[PDB]
């Protein structure tokens, strides 16, 4: 059976700063010691390094996964870092500085491009589940869909432009959720105007405009797109059913049922949501200093782990080999992350054939052929 | 003089049923070219613009499967 962890961070950090505890046991696995984290500012890099932003300050820390102490490498930026996100494959680390979308490369360590189209701060940054598109949104009520192909191989005198410009909200964005896929995925942007819209990343069209009662501050979706758990600004965790589908494009929550589709038990905002793999336990942070697991099938609480201070980042992962093992020295050291705009790839060969070794019957047949040829 | 008499007739029924004048036009557009191929030419152009305007005015006036295809084996 697999193992599921729940990474949690607090905005006060008296003793620890990123506690990793087992889901169905509640016991700690790994802790970390250092500066305070930042909202939407945690991202595991290649399953080896736990990069984290800093609250207010302008730089990014870096913890090796099997090490309780901060490393001596600090990514530095020319302005207050707002959000961070590492690409799923692990090749690119992409962060947002004020209104810029600084993009790095893990292999060489260079700073490829500095994209800049938002008119105000950038407050959410997500990567499509195949690292082909990355969606960025900010406090200017704009959600843009970039493309990792066009923004990388663009001429230095071409000023790359976003593939899609989604401008339907009337208030700052707060969270996004790009599902699996690629050029066929679906985004679930949510703003402060009490709406949660589900877009399409292939053609760029609206599909749903659920309008809630309180401002939405976090949206997560089931991996098969069956439920859309939208957080609230008062504590409730509303739930939309995408497979019932009453059959319109601009719904409203109260006509879409109530009191049987609302998780309740929180007393302040919920700026964190994540659904487990199978889709039976939901982990939600808050601002009332509590991270609690729900029971999506029965809308009941399970445990009420209480942190210190507001909860910034909280998510459910599938525990890699890193956390299970005890030493796991990283394959490659983290390079020197540049802060100025610009061959030489640094990589380990012999990984495109891992396991492509001859089978027992193949070797036996080759040996028998050699014997027969020698006999003649 | 005969042609100008008929040319006046065209402006008469153009006003009343402008939609159906454009149905069997075909030949009539050529006929305008035939006579021209100054002042006599001018009077032709007055309702020729009205003639061309007739075609312009006459011709001018997610939650769905979107699975109908326009490919036909023919």
């Amino acid at each position: 059976a697999p193992m599921e962890v729940a990474v949690c961070t607090d905005s006060a950090a008296p003793m620890w700063s990123c506690i990793v505890w087992e889901l169905h046991s509640g016991a700690n696995l790994l802790t970390y010691r250092g500066g305070q984290a930042g909202p939407r500012g945690l991202a595991l890099l290649n399953g080896e390094y736990l990069l984290a932003a800093q609250l207010g300050k302008n730089y990014i820390s870096a913890w090796e996964l099997q090490r309780k102490d901060q490393l001596q490498q600090k990514i530095m930026c020319p302005g207050p870092v707002t959000c961070l996100t590492a690409s799923p494959n692990g090749l690119y680390v992409l962060a947002g500085v004020a209104e810029s979308i600084h993009l790095w490369e893990v292999s060489t360590g260079n700073l490829l491009v500095i994209l800049s189209r938002h008119y105000q701060d950038v407050s959410c940054l997500q990567f499509t589940g195949d690292s082909s598109h990355f969606i960025s949104g900010g406090k200017d009520c704009l959600v843009l869909v970039w493309s990792l192909c066009s923004v990388l191989q663009a001429d230095p005198s071409r000023i790359p432009a976003p593939r899609h410009v989604w401008s339907h909200h009337a208030l700052p964005i707060t969270d996004l959720h790009c599902g699996f896929g690629g050029p066929l995925a679906r985004v679930a942007t949510s703003s402060l105007d009490q709406t949660v819209k589900l877009w399409e990343v292939s053609s760029g069209e609206l599909l749903l405009s659920v309008l809630f009662d309180v401002s939405i501050m976090a949206v997560t979706m089931d991996l098969a797109e069956h439920h859309m758990f939208c957080g609230g600004s008062e504590g409730s965790i509303f739930q939309v059913d995408l497979f019932t589908w009453p059959g319109q494009r601009e719904r409203s929550f109260h006509p879409e049922q109530d009191a049987g589709k609302v998780f309740k038990g929180h007393r302040n905002q919920v700026t964190c949501l994540s659904v487990s793999t199978d889709g039976s336990v939901l982990l939600s942070g808050s601002h009332d200093e509590t991270v609690r697991l729900w029971d999506v099938q029965s809308k009941q609480c399970i445990r009420t782990v209480a942190l210190k201070g507001p909860v910034t980042n909280a998510a459910i992962l599938l525990a890699p080999v890193s956390m299970l093992s005890s030493d796991f020295r990283p394959s490659l050291p983290l390079p020197h992350f540049n802060k100025h705009l610009l061959g030489g790839l640094t990589l380990r060969l012999g990984l495109h054939q891992q396991g492509s070794e001859p089978s027992y019957l193949d070797r036996t047949e080759q040996l028998q052929a050699v014997l027969c040829s020698t006999m003649e | 003089g005969i042609q100008e008499d008929s040319l006046k007739v065209l402006d008469i029924l153009l006003e009343q049923y402008p939609a159906l004048i454009t149905g069997r036009s075909s030949i009539l557009l050529k006929n305008f070219v035939e006579l021209i191929s100054q002042q006599w030419r001018l009077k032709v152009l007055v309702r020729l613009s009205k003639f061309l305007q007739a075609l312009a005015d006459g011709s001018s006036r997610g939650s769905q499967p979107n699975v109908s295809s326009q490919f036909r084996l023919r």
